[PDB]
Formats: C-alpha cells, sequence, structure tokens
C-alpha cells in the first residue's frame, strides 16, 4: 500500500489551520494508519494512532480523520513549535511511510 | 518515564557490518516490540524491521531480508540491529523506537505505532580514511 | 505466588486490530504471566464488564492455572446471549457459555472501528444448525443445511440454506445493530502450580 502525501510543502502563517493529506494506492484499515512529527534535530514523535486517536502527550490542537484511500492530519491552529515535517504509516500491509510533508 | 538510548557515530567501510545498540528502560520490557526506522540525509523514513522481545519472533521489510539481523537481549532490556555488506548508500540515521503495531507474544496487528523512539545512530559508509 | 516477571499479553488481546467471526471465535491462551486486572475493570471504555463466581476488584489477588481469552465480534442486541444459562441464535449455534462457567465478559461499541457505509459483510454468524453447541464447542462448517425433507447435495434452493449469514453493520446502524468486540475471560484452577497471578 503505497503511501503518497500532499502537498510537498505547505506554507502557512502562525495561527492559520493546517490541513494535510495522505493517500493511499490501496484501502487501508482505519485502525492501521498514524502520524508522526519530526522537527529538525530530533527523532519523530507519534502524534495519532488508529487514524483519529491522539497519542499520549499530544497537544489537543492535533486532530484528525480518515477511511478507505483517504486520511487527513488536522493542525487547528499553527503554533511556532508546529513548523515540522509529517509523516503518514499504515501497517495494514507490511509497514510503510509516506513521502512527508513539510509545514513551512 | 520511558526512555530509549543507543551507540554513538560509527565509521564503516564498503563491505563491512554495523552492528547498533539499543537500550531502553522505564517499562515492562517483553510487552513490546522493538522496531527499527533507517532516514538517510534529506529523506524520509524508511521501515527496517521488527523484532519480539518475548519470543524472537522477527518480520522484516523485503529490501533488508538476508542483510539485516535482529536480536534481543531480555536480562540487559537492551536490543541489537546488525546490518551486513554496507553500502555507501546505507549512509543514514538509524533510529529504534518501542513497538505497538504487532502484538510481542501473538504476533498480530495492533492499533497503535512506534510510541517511544530513541537518539538515532549515524552510521557513515565509505572507503576514505 | 512464583516469581514470574512477564506480565500478561492482555494489550494485544483488546488493542487487536482485527477480531474474529462469532461463528469461528478466537481463542488465546493466557499463561506463565502476572495479570493486572487494574487497567480492565477500571476502565470506562467498556459497556459491558460481568464476572461470574468471582469479585473483580478481588481477581487482582487470585493466581489461576490458565486463563483463556475468547475474541469475537456480535452485534449489540446480542451480547446479553453472552453469559451462562442464557439461548438464542449465538447462544445456541455459535458460542455457548457453560451454567457453571467462572470469568468475566468484557464487551464494547465498536461502530467506528467495524462498520462502513456501504456495509462492512466481514462479520458472520451461524443461522442454521441441526442441534445446539456444547459449551466452549467451535463449529466452522460450511456445508449446505437441509430444512425441508429432501437432499441437497451441496446444491443450495428450496429447503436448501447456506448456514452462514452476514450482518449488516453499518455506521448509521440503531445501538442495537451496531457491532461490539466481545472478549471472554475464561479462567480455570486445576490440581496444579499456578502460572498466572495478580502483581504482588
Ligand atoms: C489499549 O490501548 C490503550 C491506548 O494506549 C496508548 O496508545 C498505544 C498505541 C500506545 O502508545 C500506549 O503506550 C498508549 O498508552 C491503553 O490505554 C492506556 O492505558 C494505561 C493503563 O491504564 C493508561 O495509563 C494511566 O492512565 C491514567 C489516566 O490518564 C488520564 O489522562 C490521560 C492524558 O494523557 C488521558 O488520555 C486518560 O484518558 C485519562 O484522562 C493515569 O491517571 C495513570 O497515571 C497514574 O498511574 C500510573 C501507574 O500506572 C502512575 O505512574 C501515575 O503517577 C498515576 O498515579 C496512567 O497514566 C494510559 O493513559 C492509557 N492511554 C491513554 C491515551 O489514555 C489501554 O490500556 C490498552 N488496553 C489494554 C487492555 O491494555
Ligand atoms: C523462584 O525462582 C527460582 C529461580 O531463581 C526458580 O527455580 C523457582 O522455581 C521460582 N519459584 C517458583 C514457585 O516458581
Amino acid at each position: 500500500i503505497v503511501l503518497t502525501q500532499s502537498p510537498g510543502t505547505l506554507s502557512l502563517s502562525p495561527g492559520e489551520r493546517a490541513t494535510l493529506s495522505c493517500r493511499a494506492s490501496q484501502t487501508v484499515s482505519s485502525t492501521s494508519l498514524a502520524w508522526y512529527q519530526q522537527k529538525p534535530g530530533q527523532a519523530p514523535r507519534l502524534l495519532i494512532y488508529g487514524a483519529s486517536s491522539r497519542a499520549t502527550g499530544i497537544p489537543d490542537r492535533f486532530s484528525g480523520s480518515g477511511s478507505g484511500t483517504d486520511f487527513t492530519l488536522t493542525i487547528s491552529r499553527l503554533e511556532p513549535e508546529d513548523f515540522a515535517v509529517y509523516y503518514c504509516q499504515q501497517h495494514d500491509t507490511s509497514l510503510t511511510f509516506g513521502g512527508g510533508t513539510k509545514v513551512e | 518515564q520511558v526512555q530509549l538510548v543507543q551507540s554513538g557515530a560509527e565509521v564503516k567501510k564498503p563491505g563491512a557490518s554495523v552492528k547498533v545498540s539499543c537500550k531502553a528502560s522505564g517499562y515492562p520490557f517483553t510487552s513490546y516490540g522493538i522496531s527499527w526506522v533507517r532516514q538517510a540525509p534529506g529523506q524520509g523514513l524508511e521501515w527496517m524491521g521488527w523484532i519480539s522481545t518475548y519470543n524472537g519472533n522477527t518480520n522484516y521489510a523485503q529490501k533488508f531480508q538476508g542483510r539485516v539481523t535482529m536480536t534481543t537481549d531480555t536480562s540487559t532490556t537492551t536490543g541489537y540491529m546488525e546490518l551486513r555488506r554496507l553500502r555507501s548508500d546505507d549512509t543514514a540515521v538509524y533510529y529504534c523506537a518501542r513497538d505497538y503495531t504487532r502484538g510481542a507474544w501473538f504476533g498480530e496487528s495492533l492499533i497503535g505505532g512506534f510510541d517511544n523512539w530513541g537518539q538515532g545512530t549515524l552510521v557513515t559508509v565509505s572507503s576514505a580514511s | 505466588f512464583p516469581n514470574i516477571t512477564n506480565l500478561c499479553p492482555f494489550g494485544e488481546v483488546f488493542n487487536a486490530t482485527r477480531f474474529a467471526s462469532v461463528y469461528a471465535w478466537n481463542r488465546k491462551r493466557i499463561s506463565n504471566c502476572v495479570a493486572d486486572y487494574s487497567v480492565l475493570y477500571n476502565s470506562a471504555s467498556f459497556s459491558t464488564f460481568k464476572c461470574y463466581g468471582v469479585c473483580p476488584t478481588k481477581l487482582n489477588d487470585l493466581c489461576f492455572t490458565n486463563v483463556y481469552a475468547d475474541s469475537f465480534v456480535i452485534r449489540g442486541d446480542e451480547v446479553r446471549q453472552i453469559a451462562p444459562g442464557q439461548t438464542g441464535k449465538i447462544a445456541d449455534y455459535n458460542y455457548k457459555l457453560p451454567d457453571d462457567f467462572t470469568g468475566c465478559v468484557i464487551a464494547w461499541n465498536s461502530n467506528n472501528l467495524d462498520s462502513k457505509v456501504g456495509g462492512n459483510y466481514n462479520y458472520r454468524y451461524r443461522l442454521f444448525r441441526k442441534s445446539n453447541l456444547k459449551p466452549f464447542e467451535r463449529d466452522i462448517s460450511t456445508e449446505i443445511y437441509q430444512a425441508g425433507s429432501t437432499p441437497c447435495n451441496g446444491v443450495q434452493g428450496f429447503n436448501c440454506y447456506f448456514p452462514l449469514q452476514s450482518y449488516g453493520f453499518q455506521p448509521t446502524n440503531g445501538v442495537g445493530y451496531q457491532p461490539y468486540r466481545v472478549v471472554v475471560l475464561s479462567f480455570e484452577l486445576l490440581h496444579a502450580p499456578a502460572t498466572v497471578c495478580g502483581p504482588k
């Protein structure tokens, strides 16, 4: 299940709402997809698991949902610390990551 | 607090092998599997494989089958990943992460993700001195 | 209490991505571990949590020889059939519990996991059977059921039915028709050394 993400780079000001897309070449179970955040110089951290469930320690401004072949990560407002590269993952078939989206 | 730490950076010749350690604490070691993810400079994340800390069962990404061997020491709660026949394009940071995508005991898929990541071990492969 | 360091794999039983159909329920054996139940009976995520022969708040200091986790998916209205002494299409043809059942039945709503708009027909149950099941008996035969007086010979038709039916699970169904994930923890103590003990 090849995952792709769009846009490659998402240009938004602080305080704006960010929408990050992830698409699958095949249907992905709604419970087998996750989102990660990687800040410059740091290891990735888990933000969302099970498509919509927020991971422990993650701010409530981070949310998401999806089904079928179309999943979305939503950031209700961009904070100074929310400018990072996000990745989508699925483990319905093997385990793969998407290309990654940079928020700038 | 759950913490994962790893070895320092290494420099290897082409054809050589690297064994990257992963020390973990702050949780029941044998309740969670361990995954490894590689990230070459400027690139995205690539899954290498998964190991059960309970029964030793492994699941490797096809690209790394025949090259990567994973082991676990449950007495020192430390994971290891050995990558053989290093190539010049294997230069990357190797991340160790706690796994909750596959059960450690029964091997079935779970609702979760790689919750806790390590610092990342940088491995450079070059013929240069 | 034997010196056991491994913890019981309840997580990977309750947090599994896929559950079995009720006609073909999946049994996982739990042994040689420390069973912490404080994460189950204190969990608000469960809609049903009933125990028979034991109090769930005094289950965290007892030692058992084995614990078996039987997992499957049924619709809301049929959750009441997962109990000792009960009868019905599920109790009689899919999953029967003994009158002296000891253990806990745990269930929760999974409408947002096991349903889709087009209808999730992956889950099935047995509708037709010649006789009732024995306690903890599993029957996954797909042979044609003869309702009438004539032989079917594997062919469907008048008074010849395929024994398994699908659940029409949809996100817009009323609660009684929404999918529930059920895990039954069957406890036993034999004249033997215990292998599953509480956290003490
Ligand atoms: C099935 O998975 C559930 C989700 O697990 C999470 O996601 C997976 C993918 C992994 O990343 C995993 O590591 C994640 O935790 C899992 O739910 C988890 O269950 C544990 C055990 O009960 C919870 O730990 C305790 O939570 C309570 C309640 O926390 C409140 O605040 C959080 C804020 O993050 C909310 O999200 C909660 O809903 C609550 O409102 C804490 O009070 C408690 O702390 C106290 O006890 C500990 C000792 O255990 C002490 O050290 C502390 O000092 C306190 O005295 C724990 O933190 C965990 O929070 C919960 N996850 C989430 C997100 O709530 C579920 O248990 C799994 N099912 C089975 C059978 O395992
Ligand atoms: C306690 O640990 C020892 C090993 O040091 C083991 O031989 C013994 O069987 C354990 N006790 C029980 C009841 O299992």
